[PDB]
């Protein structure tokens, strides 16, 4: 198929699970006719060849055009083998610098993907019905239960649970114990200030 | 790696064109859901074998005439809590195999969606979903052993 | 160098012919980034022969994997050498030891 | 060969037959589209 | 050129309109978000002048935990309610207030005896609930000026002293881009106060303290040209002028069928317009987003 | 003996030292294991992995996009990915990957022209690799035809 | 933008009819001359259509009624 | 072996003809104009042969010239 | 109010989903991930030979 | 009082070596030692200006993947040795140095032609070795001022580009310890130990860091 690419996946811990990280040099190729249309819509290019040259030489306004055209436009991320239907999911792109796709951690269990050399393929929905199917059916925030048994598939996995385990524990004679606090905000203010454990 | 792929391909090809095409076939036959007991241990309780299905008969209480739930109910979490409060016995439910609809299944024999909490919608392709659900964990099963 | 090894680095580095091992013992009389000239000892020369060994190093050649092959000298001008010790390193080699 | 010697005919009713031809599968958002065809047929 | 750095330009402080604010500044140099945010947070948490309750003395209670008749709350509950009492003293650095009260209604902050220097920011703050009619509560509460948090264990009934006017501050650094540069910083500071000062004033005071600590070292051109540029004949130019088309951008957007309906304009005259427009690489069916560029 | 070496040069015997955070400047609550490890750079570079395509050259007999990175080819949308789109219920997303984006010769140009025109709508048409199948089946002496 | 479409699904009732209704409305707004019934905030046509559906302003019956009214008015105006 | 589709000059010219806001008749005229272009880029027939190939009685040579002047500023220019 | 392992976190999300809905569950999952990452890094956990 | 903070001053500067120093700031209040130490450390490690070699032009070479007759090092190794050259220019933002050498021996940084503004701080920096009796090397080195790390890729057939690391400082370590000032006992003292390459004064480095911090902080005072 056309309008498709692939590359190695890395981790982005700053994301929300409805968005992914897409390189800005891959999105320039995947979204090229959209960029032509947006360029010649606002008078920057009066011909198709002028827009073609502007995209070819990568001027400083085609990046603003790209940020405008990728605003709300899901992309389908797929990792082979596709054993079940959760191996293809739709995310909202965020333009990053580099050559590796950034994947949300919580969606790694569904893909059965780890960051030691795996690769993913990205596809672009074109028509106005595909963009709504990728948003109301295939979106990453819609499938949080497993269709096989009905249990959650977005569980925190390894060092998201280690931090929550370490934080929620008790010690016999820790620093600043036995005092009476007035709320969680005072507890955090004591912890950050170093007055309590 | 390859045997599981062959098995899931065959499972998909045998049941590709099964689709929920109705809402009620008008029959209330079905299976009887009893807990699995190998002889010494109860492997699976009855709260997991009926969670999200449709009853095929009057299942109220063994004692007398006290209708706890009607003839057609979707046994969700609250109903299952009520079931475990009163120690409810075996229940008869409607299954896909005992369906009167031709060229498809109905939304009441099937039951819950298992991805959304509601009842299954008309159109959704359940054969492919079931084949992928069965065939996906095939890589966790021993082959040579 | 690994800085934590098993002692098998030298055998792998020498047996695989990526280095430049002296054929006869002598004294290095010319050192350059692309050639080494060794003045062989008097007791290792054939009769009626000018005793010198000339080693031409491989510089920035392409391998089967589109990588770089490059040999650099590890000896100095006027220093003794013996038979069997390295004169130039290779790709992934540090003073005759494997270094990946 | 056995479909040729028998002169069989295919009505394109399943999901794998509308993929070979390139139509809307009668499962998801294409269910109403096939309902219209069956209604007007 | 080597000693100049980026400065914030988009500061868009947003109010939760009472005591909670969320200030966003961008773009910072790479790594300056953590520096500024951590410095401001540490200064606001650890060292900020303020006035707070230090200790109390209830007439009927001589122990930290005991039984007081007619009060619904326990003694440590009363200490907790007094800890959150926000005070704004003006003249002195140590003052004493009294809370003699009797009845069946709740005893709140508005029942404290008035003083000229002392000011209370929340009279609705409830200190205790008196239940028995014959019951009475009379205690002396002393407030002092200081900085930061002083637990009672570090040092009558002792109360932890929270002099700092801050209740919570959290910063977050996100990615921001200038048109050319790829990696910049975007600082978001979300903070709350106990009502004595606004969040923006606390940020300004922390910045002032830190900055005073360092005094010893510190379209396309063709579309814009007038339609008179074209070598139009008399009749075509007159028709275009009668159609109020004063620029090429206006003529280009007019579709062919619309120009056909124009009175006094014919097919052979429309073909000449199309010819003279095509000799410049232009057509009659182009779309423009928002044509008139305020000119 | 590692612990004798860690005492010859004055280092902690445990092998763990205390570390500080570079951003906040505050000590990590527990000692961490620091040391020197021998790292390799494997021959899997992300420069040779990244690929993208919008429109390029197609095959001759079956006019579908070519395969590979040196040929500016497209990603294969195989059978197991068609099953995943059939399980979701995405009929239009599946139909546009079978005709418009891959094989329907007269629909590719219409879709491109519509995308450049700001109108996101497709005329599906018929794939060009089923006509090849019909022509190859009926060259075996078997009369297969579309009717009505 | 938006992250979930649960309200629109609840109002329409089915997850497969919501896609079709939203596509119809978004095509009306995009290639037609219609304008949004809600204040657009740098949003695209699909998200605007979903936000209109969420507030009970758009469904199949409303679209059909408005189309019939438009056809009747156009046929009356053409005379 | 299957092959690969290469892009000639006329394919490139058609890729721009389809993306130019012509009309139904203008695109039909442009098809004939692009068809009669050899590998060196020069029109090989007179415009009276294109006006005849259109097969319409109401089209005049002025429209053919207007379309030709637009096709002549494609890529490559000239 | 307990030591949260891996089973005491999945049941928390399941309870949030069954009581509240879909949007609060998504926001809760994101916040859980952020807090877990932050405090796992802050703990300075490691592994040695002792 | 409680609203009056004692402010620090640069008390002592100790030059342990040519590329090592320890500065002292006191008196400091409680919590300000760590407030200032980490901020100054980050600013010093990230935002210091320096001078770096940017371009080289050896007389008889075409590219950096070649060798020279009589020189034991490759051109790539010569460039990697020229990266570490520590140079302090004092009048301009760009200078060109010249190196001519002939005869057997090392070619150190003391062989660069003397210039009034340029100062070489480590004249023992070995660049290459000449191993031939009739061998000469002649090169023109371009040095310019900046800050940070600029690779050649982001920014004739005989001009060779090298990546420019303009930061002088190598490592910073701060220590907060109790100070004996007047009668108060809560005051602290911050000791900053820094290792540069020898091309920047510790006091001016501290003052530049403080000026950068203050000019970045002035955007909050108004708000
Ligand atoms: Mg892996
Ligand atoms: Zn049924």
């Amino acid at each position: 198929v056309d309008y498709s690419g692939r590359s190695v996946i890395t981790v982005g811990p700053y994301l929300r699970l409805h968005q992914c990280g897409l390189p800005k040099k891959m999105a320039l190729e995947l979204f090229k006719p959209f960029i032509y249309g947006k360029l010649e819509l606002r008078g920057l290019a009066t011909t198709i060849k002028a827009a073609k040259k502007m995209v070819e030489r990568e001027e400083a306004v085609v990046w603003d055009i790209l940020d405008e055209v990728i605003r709300e436009h899901p992309v389908l991320l797929n990792r082979a083998p596709t054993l079940h239907r959760l191996g293809i999911q739709a995310f909202e792109p965020v333009l990053i610098e580099g050559k590796a796709i950034q994947l949300h951690p919580l969606v790694c269990a569904a893909y059965n993907a780890d960051f030691d050399g795996d690769q993913m393929a990205v596809h672009v929905p074109l028509t106005l019905e595909a963009q709504l199917e990728a948003r109301a059916l295939m979106m990453s925030t819609n499938n949080i239960l497993s269709p096989a048994n009905g249990e959650p598939i977005i569980v925190p996995s390894q060092d998201v649970v280690l931090g929550l385990y370490y934080m929620t524990r008790d010690c016999v004679n820790a620093k600043g114990e036995g005092m009476v606090l007035t709320g969680p905000k005072e507890a955090e203010r004591l912890y950050r200030s170093g007055l309590a454990s | 790696t390859a045997n599981s792929g062959y098995l899931t391909r065959r499972l998909v090809d045998v049941a590709q064109d099964l689709v929920v095409t109705e809402d009620d076939c008008g029959t209330h036959e079905g299976i009887m859901m009893t807990p699995v007991i190998e002889g010494g241990d109860v492997k699976e309780p009855l709260r997991d074998r009926v969670l999200g299905r449709v009853t095929a008969e009057d299942v109220l209480k063994p004692g007398t005439a006290d209708i706890l739930v009607p003839r057609n109910t979707l046994l969700h979490e609250q109903w299952c809590d009520l079931l475990e409060e009163n120690s409810v016995d075996a229940v008869k439910v409607r299954s896909v195999v005992s369906c009167d609809t031709d060229f498809g299944v109905c939304a009441h024999c099937y039951g819950r969606d298992l991805a959304r909490g509601h009842i299954i919608n008309k159109g959704e392709a359940i054969g492919v979903i079931a084949a992928q659900s069965i065939g996906e964990p095939g890589t966790q099963l021993t082959m040579r052993t | 160098k690994p800085l934590v090894g098993t002692g098998m680095e030298r055998a792998v580095a020498v047996d695989s012919g990526v280095t430049a091992v002296a054929k006869r013992g002598g004294v290095v009389q010319y050192v350059d980034a692309s050639r080494i000239v060794i003045k062989v000892n008097e007791d290792e020369m054939y009769p009626g022969e000018a005793g010198i060994d000339i080693y031409n190093l491989t510089k920035y050649t392409r391998s089967n994997q589109n990588t770089c092959i490059n040999q650099m000298p590890c000896v100095s001008l006027g220093e003794p050498v013996e038979r069997g010790d390295v004169l130039a390193d290779g790709p992934s080699t540090d003073l005759g030891e494997l270094a990946l | 060969t056995e479909a040729a010697v028998a002169g069989k005919r295919d009505e394109l009713r399943g999901l794998k037959e509308n993929v070979i031809v390139g139509r809307l599968i009668p499962a998801g958002t294409g269910y109403a589209y096939h309902q219209d065809r069956m209604r007007r047929r | 050129s080597v000693t100049e750095f980026l400065k914030p330009r988009l500061v868009d402080i947003e109010q939760v309109s009472s005591t909670h604010a969320k200030v966003t500044l961008e773009p910072l140099e790479r790594g300056f978000g953590h520096t500024l945010g951590n410095a401001l947070r540490r200064i606001l948490l650890s060292s900020m002048p303020g006035c707070a309750v230090t200790e109390v003395e209830i007439d009927g209670v001589l122990h930290e935990y005991s039984t007081k008749e007619g009060v619904q709350e326990d003694i440590l509950e009363i200490l907790l309610n007094l800890k959150g009492l926000a005070v704004r003293v003006q003249g002195k650095d140590e003052v004493i207030l009294t809370l003699n009260k009797s009845g069946i209604g709740p005893v709140t902050a508005a029942d404290i005896t008035h003083d000229g220097d002392v000011e209370i920011v929340k009279p609705q703050h409830v200190i205790c609930h008196l239940t028995d009619e014959n019951a009475s509560i009379s205690m002396r509460i002393k407030v002092q000026r200081g900085r930061g948090y002083v637990p009672a264990s570090t040092r009558r009934l002792l109360v932890d002293a929270c002099y700092s006017p801050v209740e919570r501050i959290a910063y977050n650094v996100e990615a921001a881009r200038v048109e050319q540069r790829t990696d910049l910083d975007k600082l978001v500071i979300e903070m709350e106060t106990n009502g004595t000062i606004d969040p923006e004033e606390a940020i300004r005071r922390a910045a002032t303290i830190l900055a005073e600590q360092l005094e010893a070292f510190v379209f396309d051109p063709i579309l814009l040209r007038p339609v008179d540029d074209l070598e139009l004949t008399v009749r075509s130019a007159n028709c275009l002028k009668a159609e109020a088309i004063h620029y090429i951008g206006d003529l280009v957007q007019r579709t062919e069928v619309e120009l056909l309906k124009t009175p006094n304009l014919g097919k052979k005259s429309l073909t000449e317009i199309k010819d003279v427009l095509a000799s410049r690489g232009l057509s009659l069916g182009m779309r423009l987003e928002n044509w008139p560029p305020a000119s | 003996e590692i612990k004798e070496l860690l005492k010859l040069g004055d280092l902690p015997t445990s092998g763990q030292i205390r570390l500080y955070d570079g951003r906040t400047g505050e000590q990590f609550e527990r000692p961490v294991t620091v040391g020197y490890m021998y790292m390799l750079k494997l021959n899997h570079l992300v420069d040779d992995k990244m690929h993208a395509r919008s429109t390029g050259s197609y095959s001759l007999v079956t006019q579908q996009p070519l395969g590979g990175k040196a040929q500016f080819g497209g990603q294969r949308f195989g059978e197991m990915e068609v099953w995943a789109l059939e399980a979701y219920g995405a009929a239009y997303t599946l139909q546009e990957m079978l005709t418009v984006k891959s094989d329907d010769v007269n629909g590719r140009t219409k879709m491109y022209k519509n995308i450049v025109d700001g109108n996101h709508q497709m005329e599906p048409g018929m794939p060009e690799s089923f006509n090849v199948l019909l022509k190859e089946i009926r060259s075996l002496g078997i009369n297969i035809e579309l009717e009505d | 933008a938006r992250v979930t479409v649960q309200d629109a699904v609840e109002k329409i009732g089915n997850r497969f009819d919501l896609v079709l209704v939203a596509a119809r409305r978004a095509r009306q707004m995009q290639v037609g001359g219609k304008d949004p019934l809600v204040p657009e905030e740098n949003d695209k046509t699909t998200v605007i259509a979903l936000r209109e559906i969420e507030e009970g302003l758009i469904n199949n019956q409303i679209l059909d009624v408005r189309e019939r009214q438009e056809q009747q008015e156009q046929e009356a105006a053409e005379l | 072996y299957q092959g690969e589709t290469t892009q000639t000059l006329q394919d490139y010219l058609m890729w721009q003809v389809e993306l130019t806001p012509f009309s139904d008749t203008d695109r039909a005229i442009a098809t004939s104009i692009v068809d009669a272009v050899d590998e060196t880029g020069y029109l090989t027939v007179p415009l009276e042969d294109i006006l005849e190939s259109i097969g319409d009685e109401e089209i005049d040579i002025d429209e053919v010239e207007a379309v030709l002047k637009r096709i002549q500023r494609f890529d490559p220019v000239g | 109010n307990q030591a949260l392992g891996k089973k005491a976190i999945s049941k928390m999300l399941n309870t949030c989903y069954r009581i509240l809905g879909l949007k609060p569950t998504v926001i809760f999952a994101d916040q859980i991930m952020y807090t877990g990452f932050a405090y796992a890094a802050r703990s300075g956990a490691s592994v040695g030979i002792d």
